[PDB]
């Protein structure tokens, strides 16, 4: 899966 | 479900020294993806809720001193404060932010100076009139200003060792001058206060070539 | 400047229920995603959970120890995030922090702003206010306050007003055989001046003691 936390 | 670990439990670094913190996660933190390291640290002074420092494993959070630095990847990460002053002391906790719910943190890592030793300076307070008559007598015993934190108190009364009646506690490390004081309160009913007359506090530590002693009478 | 100030922390018994509060100014509160944190005395810090946006659906999130007991809602309009606490345990003792990142730099798991915490104490037994008694009188005197018998914590104490900081120290308070708190608060030099101003807001006890030789 991916990260929650979104990086710019 | 990462679990977040930290080491060392405890660290004391001298003034204007380096001082290292580490902290591992169960899994990796890095994503492939972009190539960010999901990670936080977060400094906790005393009485004080977190602070963030850094984040991204590296990226400084505004307003943050240069000597905090952060590094590492993957699982094995490093906090870095460069050039130690006597107000970063707290303690330390990583965060990953990879698997998002759960947040889980490390254990965290106590950060204290490390100091010239210092000798406590001893007072001793009989019981208040305010609490004589009240059935019960505190007599408290101050060892003030001293280092390292490590000091034996001995309550004697009438030159006859206690065990038991005695509670102490410590303040946390001082942000200015790095001592630590302690308080120790010896309580005894009014009826077995009144059956003896001298009261003496006794302490030691590193700094004394012999055990100080202050006392009174009634 | 950001503010999380938070309110509702008291004593309450296993099994009851209370909320506490979070205001917030300084930011978006309508785009922030909230958390709330909580760190037993003495131990580490532990995510309780979480809520986000409206516009996400305002989802909430929880973690297990806490899951079917604890539930967080929002009122964007007042700018106040709540932390609701039911089937309460002398485990969940603890203070509690209400956390969120800065919604202009889209930080939903990086905790940028924390309140100052409110303490949270479990307990079948009573409130009691404290008793306040005078500590009296190279070359530095010592003096101070005892502060003795109360329940729950805290107590915060100051001297003269306060301020009269320099050469203060307050103890953590210790836990008697009783089951109630004691600390003590000292400070120095041989001079004159020194009030020291006892609360305990558990119990309204408001007490301030003059120490003199």
């Amino acid at each position: 899966l991916q990260p929650e936390q979104p990086f710019p | 479900d990462i679990v977040m670990t930290q080491s060392p439990d405890s660290l004391a670094v001298s003034l204007g020294e380096r001082a290292t913190i580490n902290c591992k996660s169960s899994q990796s933190v890095l994503y492939s993806s972009n190539n960010k390291n999901y990670l936080a640290w977060y400094q906790q002074k005393p009485g004080q809720p977190p602070k963030l420092l850094i984040y991204w494993a590296s990226t400084r959070e505004s307003g943050v001193p240069d000597r905090f630095s952060g590094s590492g990847s993957g699982t094995d990460f490093t906090l870095t404060i460069s050039s130690l002053q006597a107000e970063d002391v707290a303690v330390y906790y990583c965060q990953q932010y990879y698997r998002t719910p759960p947040l889980t943190f490390g254990g965290g890592t106590k950060v204290e100076i490390k100091r010239t030793v210092a000798a406590p300076s001893v007072f001793i307070f009989p019981p208040s009139d305010e609490q004589l008559k009240s059935g019960t007598a505190s007599v408290v015993c101050l060892l003030n200003n001293f280092y390292p934190r490590e000091a034996k108190v001995q309550w004697k009364v009438d030159n006859a060792l206690q065990s038991g009646n005695s509670q102490e506690s410590v303040t946390e490390q001082d942000s200015k001058d790095s001592t630590y004081s302690l308080s120790s309160t010896l309580t005894l009913s009014k009826a077995d206060y009144e059956k003896h007359k001298v009261y003496a506090c006794e302490v030691t530590h590193q700094g004394l070539s012999s055990p100080v002693t202050k006392s009174f009478n009634r | 400047e950001v503010q999380l100030v938070e309110s509702g922390g008291g004593l309450v018994k296993p099994g009851g229920s209370l909320r506490l509060s979070c205001a917030a100014s300084g930011f978006t509160f309508s785009n922030a995603w909230f958390n709330w944190v909580r760190q037993a005395p003495g131990k580490g810090l532990e995510w309780v959970g979480r809520i986000k946006t409206n516009t996400d659906g305002g989802t909430t999130d929880y973690a297990a120890p806490v899951k079917g007991r604890f539930t967080i809602s929002r009122d964007d309009s007042k700018n106040t995030l709540y932390l609701q606490m039911n089937s309460l345990k002398t485990e969940d003792t603890a203070v509690y922090y209400c956390t969120t990142g800065e919604p202009l730099v889209n930080h939903i798991t990086i905790l940028d702003y924390w309140g100052q915490g409110t303490l949270v104490t479990v307990s079948s037994a009573s409130t009691k206010g404290p008793s306040v008694f005078p500590l009296a009188p190279g070359g530095t005197a010592a003096l101070g306050c005892l502060v003795k018998d109360y329940f729950p914590e805290p107590v915060t104490v100051s001297w003269n007003s306060g301020a009269l900081t320099s050469g203060v120290h307050t103890f953590p308070a210790v836990l008697q055989s009783s089951g109630l708190y004691s600390l003590s608060s000292v400070v120095t030099v041989p001079s004159s001046t020194y009030i020291c101003n006892v609360n305990h807001k558990p119990s309204n006890t408001k007490v301030d003691k003059k120490v003199e030789p």
